[PDB]
RNA sequence: GCGGUCCGGCCGGGAACUCAAAGGAGACUGCCAGUGAUAAACUGGAGGAAGGUGGGGAUGACGUCAAGUCAUCAUGGCCCUUACGACCAGGGCUACACACGUGCUACAAUGGCGCAUACAAAGAGAAGCGACCUCGCGAGAGCAAGCGGACCUCAUAAAGUGCGUCGUAGUCCGGAUUGGAGUCUGCAACUCGACUCCAUGAAGUCGGAAUCGCUAGUAAUCGUGGAUCAGAAUGCCACGGU
């Protein structure tokens, strides 16, 4: 970090469809060492998607994903001894990152009758982009309007 | 607790005190240091100085007590309190 | 007769063996349905029998020992993989690419002195 | 609604609703059901006074509420009057089993009291 | 009556010098044998603590590893046991023969 | 340590080696076994009569070398540190420093 | 694989393999390309099980802190030597208006509860580990096989998976605390041991300022073993699973 710069780190991709996304989602939503749960429940969300809405459910993962990642960021900082809450676009690898980290949170707090059924119902909602998760994202927007302001300051 | 096959417990020279200040009578206090003994009914109605330590406290064995040891009623600490 | 391979991911082996046959996989003298009782664990065991056609003509009987259950998953899979390696050594390009020769040879840390978990160290205070 | 213990138990379930009563935890609920005969597993039919006529009758046999209740205090009180350690551990809130009280007593003693 | 040879010594390198020795005394005897068979090396591991006062970080561990042969004699003669009685060998190794 | 404390020691395990083999094991079993009837209880007795030293509980295993209390090995009969040093010096076969 | 298969590596039998441990080979920026100052290096690639010190361990230079230890030990000086020495029984080091540090268990639904079902590694064991069988809800008791051990015994793992209920409730959470009754060690469990069964079910619904660990099988989490040990782990030292 301070001496040897290093990049990315490789996940093993999707078994069940090939990508690399839905491996990364799974982990990071995999909590206290428990993978093997978090493969049943990502596989039941997606296929509750699957019959509700088009039979390749792939794109509809991907369309409730690119309506709230994520293209700008707050970042707090200080230059003369004042804080600053500089705004900076944010590469596509901590994008979509930040985007599904703050979707597990969404469910979390939406209190369905279980994991899988909550999380089916936030990916679902964030189709139609009426979800949490587009209100985190316009939340988002309005503080990231408001530091334009900061956009200027030091350390632009 | 010490196990049912094996019985309770209770010391040579208590035992033999004990029956001796039985047979002749309630008269004075037993004097002892065997506090690990435990209270038999056979020494019923009797005042037994058991150590704590540094003095010998009386104790008088009543049928409630009975099966409780000897040395149980004699606190050895003296707190009375952290205030003044 | 039979073409050989062994594969061990974290601490397991596996004893696997190729023969000609209709796509048919016995694990330790029981079906693998019943064996992996997960879903992962069970498909990453057939995972190279995609990008290799030869899913269809062979029967192969497998005894893993040791590990656990994704150890012994990944100990499966580098036996396989090895397996067909002295078979054909012609689908290189591909197999490699995808990192399937590769042994696994990423282990589990011993204990450290003065450490509670081999590299956590005790919780402090300054003062 | 109301069973032969003087509190009246819930309607969800069975198990639970034996485990709602005082004097009777999860293992001695196990035995009064076994007494009884009822299990879930059966119809939803006969649903009715048909079994808590016997769990009336079969309760009985143990000692609930205000008889384990008396005796419960009359442990403590025996225990108190007698002037034992365990007792005088009773006496003071402190603990009696043994247990430290340099600190870690928290629950016995109530809570912490400054200076 | 096919016997047993059973071996230990702290050190691999004397196990093996022992095991070596013992065979050409048995073809000296000329008698037919068996290869040693290596039985799992058992390592014992004592963590000591070294300050003599106080500290617990700084502390050493020891091993104690102990190294174990098996023999087998197949076909043994009265002049076959009768050299492994005779035979001298290191003081780092011990003899379990069994019947 | 010190040499009331060792010869405190020797003389507790020369009497529970005089008394281990005679009445010690005999009565543990009498008073154990279910058949007997209060001939255990008298056997208790005569067991508090005896000097009560006998008892192999009674024996804190030490440093012979030193008499240390603590940090005390069954393997080598030292203490820790007593260990270590002759160790370094190589006096204890098949011994030398862990790495794993 | 061969046959036999009390259909279980159990039997002859095979040494190919897993494994055990003994020796040896390989990983050196070795070759290609790019950057660089045609150097060293860095980056990427090829092969390769492993690629840049392959991942960890041991190894701690000269020196600092009048750092710690005179209570491991030895030792200069100082003091006691009818007492600061020595033998005993009981007690204390476990006390409790409070404060701090280090940890274990939780507040739950990724969970609780019940049934069925699968695999580990490391070690211990002769005054010791203790099977099977019988009784006991139980910790345990009785009889007693074998094992100085790759054989015999602690020894089966737990989160996992499949089933059904719990359905967000201080709850089929949480487990303190307390009562009654017990088991085992030991001469003896009151002060003051651990564990089992029944009875009660406290705080706690994730925690302020602040503060700590951790860069890969690492955090996190789940069990297992050892030394100390008659008995007495949430500590310490090790092991494996996800
Ligand atoms: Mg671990
Ligand atoms: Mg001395
Ligand atoms: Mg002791
Ligand atoms: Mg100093
Ligand atoms: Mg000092
Ligand atoms: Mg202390
Ligand atoms: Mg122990």
């Amino acid at each position: 970090p301070r001496r040897r710069v290093i990049g990315q780190r490789k996940i093993l991709p999707d078994p069940k469809f090939g990508s690399e996304l839905l491996a990364k989602f799974v982990n990071i939503l995999m909590v206290d060492g428990k993978k093997s749960t978090a493969e049943s429940i990502v596989y039941s969300a997606l296929e509750t998607l699957a019959q509700r809405s088009g039979k390749s459910e792939l794109e509809a993962f991907e369309v409730a994903l690119e309506n709230v990642r994520p293209t700008v960021e707050v970042k707090s900082r200080r230059v003369g001894g004042s804080t600053y809450q500089v705004p900076v676009e944010v590469r596509p690898v901590r994008r979509n990152a930040l985007a599904m980290r703050w979707i597990v949170e969404a469910a979390r707090k939406r209190g369905d009758k279980s994991m899988a059924l909550r999380l089916a119902n936030e990916l679902s909602d964030a189709a139609e982009n009426k979800g949490t998760a587009v209100k985190k994202r316009e939340d988002v927007h309005r503080m990231a309007e408001a530091n334009k302001a900061f956009a200027h300051y030091r350390w632009l | 607790p010490r196990s049912l096959k094996k019985g309770p417990f209770i010391d040579l020279h208590l035992l033999k005190k004990v029956e001796k200040a039985v047979e002749s009578g309630d008269k004075k206090p037993l004097r002892t240091w065997s506090r690990r003994s435990t209270i038999f009914p056979n020494m019923i109605g009797l005042t037994i100085a058991v150590h704590n330590g540094r003095q010998h406290v009386p104790v008088f064995v009543t049928d409630e007590m009975v099966g409780h040891k000897l040395g149980e009623f004699a606190p050895t600490r003296t707190y009375r309190g952290h205030a003044a | 007769n039979q073409y050989y391979g062994t594969g061990r991911r974290k601490s397991s082996a596996a004893r696997v063996f190729i023969k000609p046959g209709n796509g048919k996989i016995v694990i330790n003298q029981r079906s693998l349905e019943q064996y992996f009782g997960r879903e992962t664990a069970r498909m990453v065991v057939r995972q190279p029998l995609e990008l290799v056609d030869m899913v269809e003509k062979l029967d192969l009987y497998i005894t893993v020992k040791g590990g656990g259950i994704s150890g012994q998953a990944g100990a499966i899979r580098h036996g396989i993989t090895r397996a067909l390696m002295e078979y054909d050594e012609s689908l290189r390009s591909e197999l490699r690419k995808a990192g399937f020769v590769t042994r696994d040879a990423r282990q589990v840390e011993r204990k450290k002195v003065g450490l509670r978990k081999a590299r956590r160290r005790p919780q402090f205070s300054k003062r | 609604a109301r069973i032969a213990g003087i509190n009246i138990p819930d309607h969800k379930h069975a198990v639970i609703a034996l485990t709602s009563i005082y004097g009777v935890g999860k293992t001695r609920s196990k035995a009064i059901l076994a007494a009884a005969g009822i299990a879930e597993d059966v119809k939803i039919s006969e649903l009715s006074e048909g079994q808590i006529d016997t769990l009336r009758d079969e309760v009985a046999k143990f000692v609930v509420e205000g008889d384990l209740r008396r005796e419960i205090s009359m442990s403590i009180k025996r225990l108190m009057d007698l002037g034992c350690y365990r007792g005088l551990r009773h006496r003071r809130g402190l603990p009696v089993r043994g247990q430290r009280t340099k600190t870690n007593a928290r629950t016995r003693k109530g809570p912490r009291k400054p200076i | 009556q096919r016997i047993r040879i059973r071996l230990k010594a702290f050190d691999h390198r004397l196990i093996d010098q022992a095991t070596a020795e013992i065979v050409e005394t048995a073809k000296r005897t000329g008698a037919q044998v068996r290869g040693p068979i290596p039985l799992p090396t058992r390592k014992e591991r004592f963590t000591v603590l070294i300050s003599p006062h106080v500290n617990k970080d700084a502390r050493d561990q020891y091993e104690i590893r102990t190294h174990l042969r098996l023999v087998d004699i197949v076909e043994p003669t009265e002049k076959t046991v009768d050299a492994l009685m005779r035979l001298d060998l290191a003081a780092g190794v011990d003899v379990q023969i069994s019947l | 340590a010190k040499q009331s404390m060792k010869a405190r020691e020797v003389k507790r395990v020369a009497l529970a080696d005089k008394y281990f083999a005679k009445r010690a094991e005999l009565k543990a079993i009498i008073s154990d076994v279910n058949a007997s009837d209060e001939d255990r209880w008298n056997a208790v007795l005569k067991l508090q009569t005896l000097p009560r030293d006998s008892s192999p509980s009674r024996q804190r295993n030490r440093c012979r070398q030193t008499g240390r209390p603590h940090g005390f090995l069954r393997k080598f009969g030292l203490s820790r540190i007593k260990v270590r040093e002759a160790a370094m010096r190589g006096e204890i076969p098949g011994l030398k420093k862990a790495s794993w």
